[PDB]
Parts: structure tokens; sequence; C-alpha cells
């Protein structure tokens, strides 16, 4: 599956560079975006490697040392943890979760001192891991603008239209170290993720396996990301893990990977492979169409377990009373 | 027919605070 680069300069990356993980996967179509295979799965909302969109074609020369110089002086969100695993949490929700105590932790820091924190534990030997994560803004530098202005709108204004998404709500820059991972989890946005600098590899499970990967509660905050730890999966608190397959690639520069939305996805930065860069492209999905179809999609019955979560939440005035009234109405009823 | 479009909406929610 590895690739050879052009110039007879081998393959980019070695399966020894990946992960190991219980489940068997298979891959995803790597095509161009002129073949009419890929509008099909994207129209059918199934996952593609688009190879040759020029997307970010201007930040193809992006590395630390150019971006220093041109990012800006704003604030950056990045994130410190002595793990691998960088698992999402939402921090409006640790009121309710007190209990929760994250594995990683959130630092506003200026690009420099990001780059000088990136040095300081590569000389040292540290295992500190770094993942830097930060919606791309207007405080970014005139060169800066210029690249995102190169990128192609023309051809994703047009997916936009031709999908019927909503609006584009955010471009995440992701600078991650080699082997960082982020767990698995699901957006409830539409998503190109274009890979920029490294290899990151990327591993989608339609939402028809929601009953194998076991989300937390919508409440906690670790709301949309699996409870499984894949390295050390718990088979007896979550049996069917058992029975995932997953749909499977790596990614690198110029690469433009479809996350469709609700699809899970888990990601992780090749080991060895140096520092990763990747901008993302999140897009609020179609409305609900004018005529219901019955029965619903998998993806519909996730919306629908969503609101239920979301409603007793208020209801009952206290969010972790959402569990016992669930067991309550189910046991020795439904199950 | 409400109470099914009720209960489709989805939010906007992804991995960034
Ligand atoms: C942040 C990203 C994961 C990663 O690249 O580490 C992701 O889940 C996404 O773009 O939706
Ligand atoms: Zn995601």
């Amino acid at each position: 599956e590895p690739r050879e680069e052009a110039g007879a300069l081998g393959p980019a990356w070695d399966e020894s560079q990946l992960r190991s993980y219980s489940f068997p996967t298979r891959p995803i179509p790597r095509l161009s975006q002129s073949d009419p295979r890929a509008e099909e799965l994207i129209e059918n909302e199934e996952p593609v490697v688009l190879t040759d969109t020029n997307l970010v074609y201007p930040a193809l020369k992006w590395d630390l040392e150019y971006l220093q110089e041109n990012i800006g002086n704003g604030d950056f969100s990045v994130y410190s943890a002595s793990t691998h695993k960088f698992l999402y949490y939402d921090e409006k929700k640790m009121a309710n979760f007190q209990n929760f105590k994250p594995r990683s932790n959130r630092e506003e820091m200026k690009f420099h001192e990001f780059v000088e924190k990136l040095q300081d534990i590569q000389q040292r030997g540290g295992e500190e891991r770094l993942y830097l994560q930060q919606t791309l803004n207007d405080t970014v530098g005139r060169k800066i603008v210029m690249d995102f202005l190169g990128f192609n709108w023309n051809w994703i204004n047009k997916q936009q239209g031709k999908r019927g998404w909503g609006q584009l709500t955010s471009n995440l820059l992701l600078i991650g170290m080699e082997g960082n991972v982020t767990p698995a989890h699901y957006d409830e946005q539409q998503n190109f993720f274009a890979q920029i600098k490294g290899y990151k590899r990327c591993i989608l499970f339609p939402p028809d396996q929601f009953e194998c990967l076991y989300p937390y509660p919508v409440h906690h905050p670790c709301d949309r990301q699996s409870q499984v730890d894949f390295d050390n999966p718990d088979y007896e608190r979550f049996p069917n893990f058992q029975n995932v397959v997953g749909y499977e690639t790596v990614v690198g520069p110029g690469d433009v990977l479809y996350i469709p939305m609700y699809w899970w996805h888990h990601i992780e930065s090749l080991l060895n492979g140096g520092i990763t860069i990747t901008v993302n492209f999140w897009y609020k999905g179609a409305p609900t169409p004018k005529r219901i179809e019955y029965p619903l999609k998998a993806h519909q019955k996730v919306a629908i377990m969503r609101n239920i979560e979301k409603m007793l939440g208020e209801a009952l005035g206290n969010p972790q009373e959402v569990g016992p009234l669930l067991n309550t109405m189910i046991k020795g009823r439904y199950n | 027919l409400e109470v099914a479009e009720y209960l489709l909406q989805h939010g906007a929610d992804v991995n960034a605070q």
C-alpha cells in the first residue's frame, strides 16, 4: 500500500511506522478529483482520498520556520500530554463530571514559544508530547493570508454547493509530533482533511458501528469520543468492539481526505515520521430533508439518540440523572 | 411529522473549543 514517491526517492513510509490494533481494516479509495467514482463517494457521504485537488497547494511549502516567521503573534492552543493519546475533551462540560481529570492540558502560547518548547524537548530527549490545534483567524501574517487566499476555493466551494452543506465554520491548523494520536471520535460537521507535511494514518468507521465504539455520554466532556482504549480494549465493558471493521489510509502532502459527517475516525502521526501539519475544512451539514424517508439511516438514529440524551439532561435538571432514568426505562421492559 | 423533525435536528459540535 505505501506509494512510491516520484524521482525514485523510495517509499514515503513503511508499515513499521504504524501502531498495532486488534481490528481488521480495508483501504479507503485513492482517486483523482476528476474521477466520477470520487464524486459518487462524496455524494453518498462515504470517505475518499483525493490526490490532486491542489486544495492547499500554497501551504505545501509550510514548515515551522516559515510559519513562525509569517503566522503572526496571536495565541495558539497547544496541548501537552505524557501519553501519545490526545483525547479531546470539552472544557465547558467538566463542571458536570468533576471526577474527570484529562491526561492532556491546554496552554495558550505564541508560535515561537511552541517551536522553542518543541526544540527543548527534542534536545533533552524528554517524552512530553505537544499537539498544536488552532483555528486560523485574522491575526495571521500577510504571507499566510496570501497562502490562504491561494487555496482551491473554486473546487471546494463547488463541493459545498453540490452537497447542500452549510457554512464553512473553521480551518483547524494541526501540528503534531511523530507518534501523536487523536483517539476515535465523530464530528457533527463535514470535513475535508488536507494534509500538508508528514504522514497521518486515518482509520474511519461508518456511523452504523455506533454499537461497537461506545461514545461517552452526551453530557460528558468527551462527548462524541469513543470510550474504548484502542491500545487495550476492555471487551467485558465493550464486547461489540470485537466486531469493528475500519476504513484505513495514510495521507501525505497534497492528499485530501473527505471525512463524512458522523463517521468515526482515528488519526495518528506516523512513528518516526517527524512533525505533521494538517489543515481541515469544517462545513455545517445540510438541513434535515423536506420529506423523511423510512427506515432511517444510521446517522439519523445517532442524531435522535443525542437529542434524547440532551432532552433528559435538561428535563431532569441534572445530567447525571440521565443514566439512572434510562436504565429504569429498559430493565425488564426493553432488554 | 414534527416530533420526527425535532429529534432529527443536529448540532455542529467538533473537536475544537
Ligand atoms: C483534529 C483531527 C485529528 C488529527 O488530525 O489529529 C480531526 O479529528 C479532525 O480534523 O476532525
Ligand atoms: Zn475529527
